[PDB]
């Protein structure tokens, strides 16, 4: 992946 | 003695009726009974029009349908809630919109308190979830204007970063954790924005640093960092500040955006003030315009936060009641040393943390509290649970004598018919517990409590109290924190407060912090609004009020144990953090790092409002008020439950009206009672309270929080107007009278510290051994190692015993990789052939932790485990000699003789020796009766010349010869010991391998060590004469 | 089924580390599953079975008071003893990105009863080897 | 052992009323147990004897 990638995770 | 000093001021509640009206309002003063009538009386009050104004805007239309005539649907809830209002507001003192105020005063020698002509000042403000949203829609549209500051929660774990929380939702649920990929760019920006940087100045450094080609890439990137909050703009306000909106309308007019918005603002400003100066009662139409105007703004359920200033006449009360509350507090906190283990979970968490990180270590807090690279939270913490099947028992062993105690009072209320129970000092005298330390009494707290004339009779301040039904608070200043805005120079009670806390701690290595954050249900925050006077803050999720000089970060905060009580420090400043939380959040709803950091700040104090009794008299549905001199502790309480209230949630009202009487006249509820959530003081003689209490009894489950108080129905008040008598409140803050290695940098997974399988340590764990240990020991394992040590395969070995709940043994053979995994062909056959005997059951290879900062370093550990390598070899000899029968020594002479040529060879000096033994308290009596074979102990733990006195016969003689091959290593250990300069207190690394000693010789045994050690002092005393 | 003879330390059911099993266990993976298994531990382990190193591997999730991963690899104890090296640079690989933080090595005891006995034991261990394929493809 | 919430309150109410009207024993009865709501007893579980 790209440096500009933030492979977001989030919990709930 | 007298523990607590007061303050310079303290706090008075009032509601904003008198008592007349709410004895009026219920036909008390007028036998005359009507639904109507008195409704259309109240509801044509100005006063009581405004304050349900401020408060619900829905029963205010309701309210102006009825008086309009109209057709009110319901008319049964519309009913339900005058009711609970109009009583709130006659009878309840806690502030909250315009049902009730506050105000401050003053301590002198008469209680005098009057109400001037002009009371009830407004203070009107914008509440934070309307400030927000503002922020966020300016942010969302005009970014490229504002300047950006990285957050101060972010921890990076690996190859990702991640937050505490969001202040956003996912969907419908809350977000416990956000993380993103920590790449190369993020990193440059999260260097870059760390003070604050100009969008435009970080976009073009990125472009030019990577010249991307495609701007749209750095744009969305940044969007995306921004809308996750790892960066936080400028225009979001300080929760610390003294005003929130005129700090907004700064910022805005700073980054010069929306022109039109700031001419909106500024007006909404100005015609705020209008409303603040308006009587009680009076402003009903301009709050109108106010809240139409504001709500074209930003639309949001919450807009405005009204309170209100009793601005009273005179405010003094007799300093008398500052000796009273001193006498509570000595009897509560005599009582509390009764209770044994009064927080288990977080005495659990203790011996987790030493178990896993030992003593001599400081780890980080946001690590340590992670489920993966920590030991997780503490196993009552909500937010994110420990993953961990560990077992959730607790027991705070209360003293059976303190139980036996409190349950003859009750039996004697009982049979005796009285309503009270009197504990008195003789009687606890009586029952001869532990005193309390000055180390463990809380340095401040507060109590609220209800004062009231005993009798009018004699004109004099005879006094009744009654705690409040909240208790207070556990520390000074967090119920003023609230009301920062209303006091005529809050600076000057903070810094008086901080002051003394400075006062009570030893300086040079402590600093005051405090911790401010944004919740995620914004409307929490609004008791979160308060000053301070620490000397540095935490602020997360917002902008702090102090320059960049005086600002903590999360990841910078360590954790370590000093005399078994956790405590935090600062990595940059060195320092001890003393912190402080001013206002009532309540710390079960945060998150586990916030959590935290609260309870540590009370760790090892004892918490008075947490009463004995309440574990005892916790099974029973009815208990008597408790009582000390003129303080009623607790009121008289019933509870209900499916046994003597039988009620379906079908039940028909005149069903349960004839079912309740029965539990009135069964257990004798009086007249007057608190229903103790929302709808407090209720008349059980009137059909519309028994109607309040069947509908929240019927909803609650007829079991939830469905307790029954008994009314302050003794004495007078002693607020007065004219003639009219208001019920009062005080809140007394006190303070206390004051009495007169571990930098180590080496990470947690650093290479020297953890060992893979066959990384130059191979680690071995044999189980199911117990019965044969010792010939194992002795015969198997000794010969094998020695073997090996001799054809040079390994370079040293050494072994201990362990419980892991299984008992096993621990075996440890250093050497390269390639000839570790050369040899281990054969000792899969040794391993083999010892379970075909019987010996043992199964292994396992497992990760060597070594404990460097316990050995001195990573210079010295490299000894230690020499060190090792030869106690080893001593302990086979002696076990392979105690059993051929070489010499028939007791266990308890060998452990004392082993000792002490351990402090001997170790270079302590005698005049230290027997401090050294005592330290442990071990010598203090506990095997003095025990030493009745004087002569032989002190023959044998001579040393001079060469162990003369232990040379005199064969088996002496092989004992010490065995023992002599540890010598030369121990010196060489113990003189670079003492070379180092950073090692501190050699007597905490002596302890350590002697304690390793011990274990290898006799096992997990903890009172034969005791004994041994208590022995080898007193033996060790007895020889003074010699030197 | 409860007639079986195999004593409980027979060599049939208690294999010694190396002893034609390597069992591991991984710590510290509890917010990355999911993306080990599907990437990390699928490419290296099938790379390895295609080599011909080992013969098959299959895993499971369990808890001894801390959550883990258990690994079973199969082959001879020479090329077990062979191969390790390799398999320590691959998880030091893996912990230096956060994903794991320590491992162990084990003995595997065989559950020769509960799978139909010592005959079929050997082909419940091949249903278990193509499941954790399935699954890794599943997740992936 | 966990024992159940509303036969502790039959038996603590039991007693209670029983020190207030200065009785000397306490009296159980059928229709009581009954109103308890407890399970049935199974023949697999009475002991043979």
């Amino acid at each position: 992946l790209d440096d500009f990638d933030l492979d977001v995770k989030v919990k709930a | 003695r007298d523990l607590y000093r007061n303050t310079n001021t303290f706090m008075i509640r009032t509601p904003i009726f008198s008592i007349d009206n709410y004895y009026e309002f219920f036909r008390k003063d007028g036998e005359s009974d009507k639904i109507k009538d008195r409704l259309l009386e109240i509801c044509n009050n100005s006063v009581f029009r405004e304050a349900i104004l401020v408060s619900s805007k829905s029963l205010y239309s309701t309210i102006i349908d009825f008086c309009d005539g109209k057709e009110i649907k319901k008319f049964d809830y519309f009913l339900q809630s005058i009711y609970k209002y109009l009583i709130r507001m006659s009878m309840r003192p806690t502030p909250f919109g315009l049902f009730s105020g506050v105000d401050f005063g003053k301590y002198a020698e008469e209680t005098v308190i009057s109400y001037e002509n002009d009371n009830f000042k407004k203070f009107a403000r914008p509440d934070l979830e309307w400030i927000i949203k503002i922020v966020k829609e300016l942010e969302d549209n005009h970014y490229k204007n504002l300047t950006f500051k990285i957050n101060d929660s972010i921890f990076i774990k690996g190859e990702r970063a991640l937050l505490i929380h969001s202040t956003d939702k996912e969907d419908n649920n809350r977000i416990g954790e956000i993380s993103i990929r920590a790449t190369k760019p993020f990193m440059r920006t999260y260097d870059l924005a760390k003070d604050g940087i100009e969008y435009n100045k970080l976009k073009y450094i990125l472009i030019d640093e990577y010249s991307i080609e495609d701007e749209s890439k750095i744009d969305n990137f940044l969007k995306q960092l921004i809308e996750r909050e790892f960066l936080i703009s400028n225009l979001r306000p300080p929760l610390t500040v003294l005003d929130q909106f005129d700090y907004l309308i700064n910022e805005v007019k700073k980054a010069e955006i929306e022109i039109p918005l700031v001419d909106e603002l500024t007006e909404i400003k100005e015609k705020l003030k209008l409303y603040n100066e308006t009587p009680v009662g009076a402003g009903e139409e301009t709050y109108l315009e106010l809240y139409k105007k504001m709500e074209s703004v930003a639309n949001v359920k919450n807009i405005l936060q009204v309170d209100m200033k009793l601005n009273l006449r005179d405010k003094k009360i007799n300093k008398k009641i500052i000796s009273d509350v001193n006498d509570l507090m000595n009897i509560l906190l005599d009582l509390s040393m009764s209770i044994e283990n009064p927080e288990p979970f977080l005495s659990k968490y203790k011996q987790e943390f030493i178990e896993k990180y030992g003593q001599d270590r400081e780890i980080s807090l946001l690590e340590m509290l992670d489920n993966d690279i920590g030991i997780g939270p503490p196993m009552n913490y909500e937010r994110p649970r420990n993953n961990r099947s560990l077992d959730v028992s607790v027991n705070e062993l209360l003293d059976n004598n303190v139980r036996d105690y409190f349950m003859e009072k009750y039996f004697q209320a009982l049979k005796t018919n009285s309503r009270n129970i009197a504990i008195r000092d003789d009687e606890i005298k009586n029952l001869e517990l532990q005193k309390i330390d000055y180390e463990n009494i809380p340095d401040s707290l507060e109590i609220n409590l209800l004062v009231k004339n005993k009798s009018e009779d004699n004109l004099s301040d005879e006094f009744q109290y009654y705690i409040g039904p909240n208790l207070g608070s556990t520390s000074a200043g967090k119920s003023f924190g609230r009301f920062s805005h209303m006091m005529s120079e809050p600076k000057k009670f903070f810094e008086e407060l901080d002051e003394r806390n400075i006062e009570l701690i030893d300086s040079e290595e402590y600093v005051t912090c405090e911790i401010s954050y944004l919740p995620s249900e914004v409307r929490n925050a609004n008791v979160t609004r308060n000053i301070h006077s620490s000397e540095y803050e935490m602020s997360l999720f917002t902008n702090g009020s102090k320059d960049n000089l005086y600002r903590i970060k999360l990841n910078d905060i360590y954790i370590g144990l000093e005399n078994n009580t956790f405590y935090a420090k600062s990595k940059t400043l060195n320092k001890k953090l003393l912190l402080t939380i001013n206002n009532m959040l309540n710390p079960q709803t945060a998150p586990n790092a916030i959590r935290f950091l609260n309870d540590i700040s009370l760790d090892e104090k004892k918490l008075w409002y947490k009463f004995v009794w309440s574990d005892v008299y916790k099974d029973f549905s009815y208990i008597p008020a408790i009582k000390y001199k003129n303080f009623v502790i607790m009121p008289e309480t019933w509870k209900m439950n499916k046994i003597n209230m039988k009620i379906n949630k079908k039940t028909e009202f005149n069903e349960f009206k004839n079912q309740f009487n029965d539990y009135r006249i069964k257990y004798g509820v009086p007249q007057y009672v608190y229903i103790t959530f929302a709808d407090n003081r209720i008349l059980l003689n009137l059909d519309d309270e028994q109607c309040v209490k069947i509908l929240y009894h019927e909803c609650k489950n007829s079991f939830n929080e469905i307790i029954l108080n008994s009314y302050e129905e003794e004495g007078v008040n002693i607020v007065k107007e004219s003639h009219k008598d208001y019920i009062c409140e005080l809140v007394i803050p006190l303070t206390k009278i004051k009495q007169e290695m571990l930098s180590s940098d080496i990470s947690s997974l650093s290479k020297e510290r953890v060992k893979d399988p066959f990384d130059e340590w191979l680690y071995i764990k044999l189980y199911g051994i117990s019965s044969n240990v010792d010939d194992l020991i002795a015969y198997y394992i000794s010969e094998f190692c020695n073997e090996l040590v001799e054809e040079e395969i390994i370079s040293k070995y050494f072994f201990m015993r362990y419980v892991d709940p299984e008992q096993h043994i621990r075996l440890r053979l250093n050497s390269s990789q390639e000839k570790l995994l050369m040899i281990y062909p054969k000792i899969r056959e040794w391993l083999s052939m010892i379970r075909k005997k019987g010996l043992m059951t199964y292994f396992s290879i497992d990760s060597y932790d070594r404990e460097i900062e316990r050995y001195g370093g990573i210079e010295l550990i490299n000894i230690a485990e020499k060190v090792f390598f030869f106690d080893s070899i001593v302990t086979e000899d002696i076990l392979r000699a105690k059993r051929e029968g070489s010499f028939d020594f007791c266990d308890e002479i060998i452990g004392m003789i082993s000792v002490v040529h351990y402090m001997e060879s170790f270079g302590l000096p005698y005049a230290k020796q027997v401090e050294f033994l005592r330290s442990q308290v071990s010598s203090s009596e506990y095997r003095e009766d025990f030493k009745q074979k004087r002569t032989e102990y002190m023959k044998l733990c001579n040393s001079n010349k060469d162990w003369e006195g232990l040379r005199e016969s064969e088996e002496g003689n092989i004992l010490i010869e065995i023992l002599n091959k540890r010598r030369k290593i121990i010196e060489y250990y113990g003189n670079k010991v003492r070379e180092n300069e950073e090692v501190s207190t050699d007597l905490s690394i002596l302890d350590s391998i002697i304690h390793l000693n011990c274990n290898r010789m006799f096992g997990i045994d903890r009172e034969f060590e005791k004994k041994v050690r208590a022995l080898a002092s007193h033996a060790l005393y007895a020889l003074k004469h010699f030197k």
